[PDB]
């Protein structure tokens, strides 16, 4: 059934598997109008698929192109999401189909299995986790990509960087989850904590900057700082 | 007027006929029922005072021959059987009615219930549903299980209901995903109406048989079944408009005839609720949701 904290080492196996996030597929702005109205204005979004053993991220750009002219857009978006990760399913060898799809958000479940109706053996799952991925668009050139694209494109990354070469993916996960909760948290102070040392930069191929493993564990200390020190300004403890 | 004698009553049993029921104590001189209107379906039903588990019992036409009812000790259970002799049949029935040892179908001159609830259902479809082709009438109990249950284990004693599955490559065309999922017109009209039923009538009187047996006899997955087939309707944007008149009209008895008891096992409060206050319909059965909102107003 769902995903928690009981079975979250079935994330490291050997089943192909997918997270699919879709916080970010509609983006709008809110303005006033001359009139004084209010109304939005789109602007470009993204599927999040994420293959967690490996750090696979396909990028699936949404040109706001795509809702010229639709209707009750949030509804839209959702099934607009299933059906692209549906053609990217699609568009894989057999062999590297995933054998379960997890959805961050369980208003992805139904929209996500209509359009997999085709592939009955592929799984189809909510998650208990509250997992931090809407601050993707919180990495600089993930962000940017996005902002900049004039028309539909899917963009491949790697979001573990060179880790793998070092470490396990169950601790690059959680790694990644704590940056992107550290982003969620407080996205100025979780920056600032990334980018101080200028000496430590980041790869033009990769997303975030290059520690050392020494680094990296007070990197990680600082970002389990803020995110408990947010947690007493927001809840005065 | 037609008869349906009894051998004998050698157990205590409540006997049904259709919505009507009385008890019979055991071993007493019980001949059967008589003058039953000709020209709709019946059901004749059983539950044993001892083991009030599985309700059961028999669906019939009585223009399609002469059935009686036999205790059977060896399988203990009111077997319908049909007589062949002609003759035997008619001498039989009078000597039970010279002796007054049956029971008058009791129908109120006013009251078209019986009617309504069986407007659109037939013998021959029924017979398709229970798949039994020897016997003239057909058997329904409670524990009986659907096609559709069985899928998800005896098939020669299932109740093969049309299989009615939201979420299927039948009920969605490619390309069609959101369309077809939140609004059922296309799997209502082209697949179900015009393809399966080819009429609204036996699309109808698919959904009164499931009531009827999910009522009479408890049995869950008929219950399961007239859900189903309210919920395509109520969640399809282009409907017939006579069909979403009919609609309301069999609701209406149904909820009508419903144990004031029972409700909160045989009604779906999510199909329900939805049907009449979001769906595409919400607005189109106006008799059903005034008497559900003034007999079942906790279910909503
Ligand atoms: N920079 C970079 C680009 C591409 C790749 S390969 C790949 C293939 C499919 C999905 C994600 N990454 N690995 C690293």
């Amino acid at each position: 059934g769902a995903m928690n904290s009981s079975n979250y080492a079935e994330l490291f196996n050997n089943d192909i598997k997918l997270f699919v996030d879709d916080t970010n597929v509609y983006r709008v702005t809110v303005h006033k109008t001359f009139e004084g109205n209010v109304a939005t204005k789109a602007i470009n979004g993204c599927i999040f698929t994420l293959n967690p053993k490996t750090g696979h991220l396909f990028l699936k750009i949404i040109h706001t192109s795509v809702w010229a002219g639709q209707k009750r857009l949030s509804q839209l978006a959702k099934w607009k999401t299933a059906e692209e990760v549906s053609a990217l399913v699609r568009s894989l060898p057999k062999e590297e189909q995933p054998k379960q799809i997890i959805v961050t958000r369980k208003a992805m479940l139904d929209p996500l299995e209509v359009h997999m109706l085709d592939f009955p053996n592929i799984a189809i799952r909510p998650t208990e986790l509250r997992l931090p991925f809407s601050a993707a668009m919180s990495i600089d050139k993930l962000s940017d990509v996005v902002m900049k694209a004039t028309e539909p494109q899917m963009v491949l990354f790697n979001i573990y960087d060179d880790w793998l070469d070092r470490i396990s993916s169950y601790t690059a996960f959680s790694r990644l989850t704590l940056l992107l909760r550290a982003l969620k948290t407080n996205e100025e102070s979780a920056k600032m904590i990334l980018l101080s040392d200028p000496t430590i930069t980041i790869k033009s191929y990769h997303l975030w900057p290059s520690f050392t493993d020494e680094q990296w564990i007070t990197i990680e200390s600082q970002m389990r700082d803020l995110i408990l020190t947010e947690y007493g300004r927001k809840y005065n403890v | 007027m037609n008869t349906v004698p009894f051998t004998s009553a050698p157990i205590e049993v409540t006997i049904g006929i259709d919505q009507y029921s009385f008890n019979v104590k055991e071993n007493q001189p019980f001949h059967g029922i008589k003058d039953i209107p000709i020209g709709h379906v019946h059901v004749i039903h059983f539950q044993h005072a001892d083991n009030s588990s599985m309700r059961y019992g028999y669906w019939f036409d009585c223009r399609m021959g002469n059935f009686y009812i036999q205790y059977d000790p060896k399988d203990g259970l009111y077997k319908m059987m049909e007589e062949r002799d002609g003759a035997k049949f008619e001498n039989i029935v009078h000597n039970f009615k010279e002796r007054q040892m049956m029971v008058s179908y009791p129908k109120i001159d006013e009251d078209d219930t019986w009617y309504n609830l069986t407007e659109f259902v037939q013998m021959d479809k029924i017979r398709k549903i229970v798949r039994k082709d020897e016997n003239q009438f057909s058997y329904v109990d409670s524990s009986m299980t659907t096609v559709q249950e069985n899928e998800l284990s005896d098939p020669a004693h299932s109740l093969n209901y049309t299989v009615i599955n939201f979420k299927s490559r039948e009920a969605i065309r490619p390309g069609h995903e959101m369309e077809d999922f939140l609004d059922k017109s296309y799997y209502l009209n082209t697949v179900m109406l015009q393809g399966i039923f080819k009429n609204s009538s036996n699309y109808f009187g698919e959904l009164q048989f499931a009531f009827l047996n999910a009522m009479f006899f408890g049995n869950y997955g008929s219950s399961l079944q007239w859900h189903a087939m309210i919920e395509l309707i109520c969640s399809s944007a282009t409907v017939p408009k006579h069909m979403l008149d009919k609609l309301d009209e069999i609701l209406y008895y149904q909820i009508k005839t419903l144990p004031e008891q029972y409700s909160d096992i045989l009604l779906n409060e999510r199909v329900w609720n939805i049907c009449l206050y979001s769906s595409f319909q919400k607005n189109s059965l106006h008799n059903t949701e005034k008497i559900m909102e003034n007999k079942y107003p906790e279910l909503l």
